[PDB]
């Protein structure tokens, strides 16, 4: 009982709660229902445009949202992205596929506590949003992160 | 923005709990049967 | 492993296909471990369908069990040839709307 | 220490999950139950992997397990 | 046979069924005579008889190897098993060790 | 120390039994509601047996021996008559005594045996919980399996795996001396015991829409 | 593997009953070490598809 | 003094087993990875037997007695069945109990005293290190001879070296008595235990491209 | 079906075994047309009508 440890290790709820608003002041979406949990981001914050290519100051993002998922137990995580009509349909599908990818190797790569990552990029097939008017600024373009938090 | 979530209630209890716990499996036995 | 293992072309595969008739498409849950015959029989009952048989069965009759909640009883027919393998055979006429099972010897 | 920090506090401990329950519907880090899911890769003991220790007894320190195996490490030397 | 015989001829038969206590243990009713075992670290419970571990879950054992098992209709699993005092699981897909005091 | 460790054995173990004691009756309509033993009753006031089963069956039983099966169904007890139906209270009522004279002779003496004093007390307390939760868990798991039991022979007997019980009843019209007379006498018996048939041929199969 | 490669020679691949469609050009990364049948569960539940057990 | 050297070997002993187990800890996905035995299962659940070889013997008996063979081959453990593959956990792992009761006779009154306690203690931790040390390579050594003997199985397996295991099944319906049911009575049984084949014109050899 | 040799067989599976010290084996087996028998590291083929 002393040798048991009394909490999951690495863990404080302060924390999460602190980081959680912290995400939420800075301007990134985080979405909590059930035990199920999803963070949208928008493209103009992580990649050029229209291009898969990472900018570099994107790393201090990317290395926050690590630290998020490293407090909790999960199974499966799934992300996806979706961009904005440009050229063809092929050409952006391609694109929002090699995003989700580049960002879904790197998140793997940094140890995140989980089992199973799965990638999508769908380009803008299913849009959240009818006003399309902004180009990579309009937040249609996306890049989500879900899962379920099991016990 | 201080987050929650909709279900709350007054505390519960292990026997309880576990008494459900039976009672659930007798429910769907006796359903099939 | 890759070099070892063996398979079969679907062309040569010993399987029952999908008959797909419109009596086939319904939901059942039954769980069974027992004999064969009067398990074709009452599916064929329940689909409205003619049913019999040829062969004999032997002095141990095949032995099946089959659990499920919510899959279509063409599945279940299917399952029931899987599980048989090779001594038994199983037919579904839907011309004339009846079931057909063949023993070996 | 507060399990539900920056919240309001306990509820009760749930015992299917062996998890406390915060005022916000949230399951604390924090463990309420010794059934719940532990990720033990690391151990004390000896004679592991084994019967454990014989129940017997020696004038020596000389401890072997219940498989029949000797255990130099966890017995004494010289 | 004479009472100077050399050898009665050696017998061969059928290995017996199982064991009808761990219908019992798969109930959660623990065998008569048998006293509990403390298990910390998953979802089991576990009882010792005759000088054999019997145990209930839902998981799956990995390293001592276990002597019979049994499974529920809804798939609980019952393990009879050579005494041991650790157990090696797998949840899903990661694995994870289990102590038991009181041997 | 040890007389502080049993003391908050006894005290939280007589606590928690008092406690529970106290949430068994109040939900006190829904326990005999949800077990109904006397639906499960056959016509002739006679309690039904009681079965047990096990699938996917396999032993080791030594070296280079193993036998397996599919399943097995096992009679756990066996049926009789009932007076009258029996219910939970026989199977998950707590017994309690509240103690009442703790034997204090060792004391603590300095600050320092006080407070190992109050945590080993506290430490016989939870262990004290655990017990009591321990029993109740032990007590609900019987019980149900022999309500699950009892349904699974519902089940079998539904399924023309078993057969049922068998019983005769002789009846007698005047009786007695010339000093004491019944005026009628029923007497009845069974005369076979349920048990599971072994021939295949008489087995039924169900479906669902 | 060398020698027991030279000594059986290959016949067929898994890909005759093993075909790729649409859908099935999403990646993945894993660590399993359990039984199967959740794992084909949840590429299953990825695929979008029936699920079937024989 | 020699006290201290006991309580030296200990608890450097106790120390570099700790820091070995984690460091075992470390790598954990590795170990398995290489020392997979699922793969080697064979197909009714079978631990394939192990064999040892040799190669170029000579053995002086006496004088004038001098035997010499090319090669050699030897079966260490027959072949047997196995519930559950095996793992590196039970060849590798350390037992780790740190004592921590030196009792208080003898403690370094002079600074010359003080530091031939050091050196002693040191001594101890150095000799508890190397002991820790060979009881790894030991360990390292037995399971590393365990899986060449399974490999080189299958490596002369596909040499036909050996005779397959040969295994018998017999399968029966429902059994058991009015009361106890049971449904499908399979009962497997290896007749035939692997050995090697004298016959040596029937060794298939082997080529390279 | 009984059986008496001093062999071993290898296809059906007894039912219930018995041996001496002799050598001598007796095998119980459902009734087959064919067994399987090995002999001194070589597997022969039997046929028996019934």
């Amino acid at each position: 009982v002393p040798k048991l440890p009394c909490r999951v290790d690495g863990a404080c709820d302060a924390t999460i709660i602190k980081m959680m608003t912290d995400l939420n002041k800075k301007g990134i979406k985080v979405a909590s229902v059930g035990q199920n949990y999803l963070i949208s981001i928008p493209a103009s914050a992580l990649f050029a445009d229209q291009s898969p290519r990472l900018n570099w100051a994107s790393y201090s993002l990317l290395n926050e949202i690590a630290a998020f998922l490293k407090q909790f137990r999960k199974i499966a995580i799934t992300v996806t992205s979706y961009s904005s009509k440009y050229v063809s349909v092929k050409r952006e599908r391609a694109l929002t596929l090699a995003r989700s990818r580049v960002v879904s190797e790197y998140l793997w790569s940094q140890g995140v506590d989980s089992r199973i990552i799965f990638t999508q990029g769908l380009g803008s097939d299913k849009p959240i949003t009818s006003y399309t008017l902004g180009g990579d600024r309009s937040p249609n373009a996306r890049v989500e992160i879900t899962f379920r938090r099991a016990v | 923005m201080k987050f929650k979530k909709p279900p709350i209630n007054n505390p519960s209890d292990d026997a309880t709990i576990k008494l459900a716990e039976a009672a659930v499996s007798v429910s769907d036995s006796m359903l099939e049967m | 492993a890759k070099v070892e293992k063996v398979i079969t072309p679907p062309s040569k595969d010993n399987t029952l296909t999908i008959p797909n008739a419109y009596n086939l498409q319904a939901r059942a849950s039954v769980d069974w471990s027992g004999p064969i015959e009067e398990l074709t029989a009452r599916i064929a009952k329940a689909a409205h369908f003619r049913f019999r048989v040829l062969g004999k069965s032997p002095s141990v009759p095949v032995l099946i069990s089959i659990s499920t909640k919510d899959e279509s009883l063409a599945e279940i027919l299917r399952d029931i040839d899987y599980q048989a393998g090779k001594k038994a055979s199983i037919h579904v006429y839907p011309n004339s709307q009846v079931v057909e099972l063949r023993y070996a010897k | 220490d507060g399990c539900c920090s920056k919240m309001g506090g306990i509820n009760y401990c749930d015992s299917s999950a062996g998890r406390l329950v915060c005022n916000n519907g949230f399951y604390s880090t924090c463990y309420c139950t010794r059934h719940a899911v532990m990720d033990l890769q690391f151990l004390m003991g000896c004679c592991l992997w084994h019967g454990g220790v014989y129940p017997q007894l020696n004038s020596s320190g000389l401890v072997v397990c219940n498989d029949g195996y000797v255990s130099e490490e966890c017995s004494l030397q010289k | 046979y004479g009472p100077n015989a050399k050898s009665m001829p050696t017998e061969e038969g059928i290995p017996p069924s199982a064991n009808d206590l761990l219908l019992h243990v798969l109930e959660g009713v623990p065998p008569p005579g048998s006293r509990r075992l403390v298990v910390s670290g998953g979802d089991a419970r576990a009882w010792l008889s005759n000088e054999k571990m019997y145990v209930r879950t839902n998981l799956t054992i990995l390293s001592p190897g276990w002597l019979a098992s049994m499974t529920s209709a809804d798939g609980t699993h019952a393990y009879e098993m050579q005494k041991s005092p650790v157990l090696l699981v797998s949840w899903h897909g990661k694995v994870m060790q289990l102590k038991v005091e009181g041997l | 120390k040890e007389t502080a460790l049993s003391v908050g054995a006894q005290a939280g173990l007589a606590w928690r039994a008092k406690i529970i004691d106290e949430q068994l009756n109040k939900q006190a309509r829904n326990l005999d509601a949800i077990y109904d033993f006397n639906s499960l009753v056959l016509e002739h006031n006679i309690l039904p047996p009681v079965l047990l089963e096990g699938r996917n069956t396999l032993n080791l039983a030594d070296a280079q021996s193993i036998r397996i099966s599919d399943r097995t169904y096992k009679v756990a007890k066996q049926a009789h008559f009932i007076t009258t139906p029996p219910t939970w209270r026989q199977y998950l009522w707590m017994d309690y005594v509240k103690p009442e004279a703790p034997n204090v002779t060792l004391l603590p003496k300095t600050k320092a045996e006080k407070e190992i004093w109050c945590i080993y007390t506290e430490r016989g307390w939870k262990n004290g919980i655990d017990q009591a939760n321990t029993i109740l868990e032990e007590n609900i798991a019987r019980i149900k399996e022999d309500f699950g039991g009892m349904i699974l022979y519902r089940k079998l007997l539904a399924m023309n795996m078993v057969s049922p019980p068998y019983v005769s009843h002789t009846d007698l019209g005047v009786t007695g001396d010339g000093s004491e007379i019944h005026i009628d006498d029923r007497v009845l018996r069974i005369t076979a015991l349920p048990e599971l048939n072994v021939n295949s041929a008489e087995w039924r199969a169900a479906v669902a829409k």
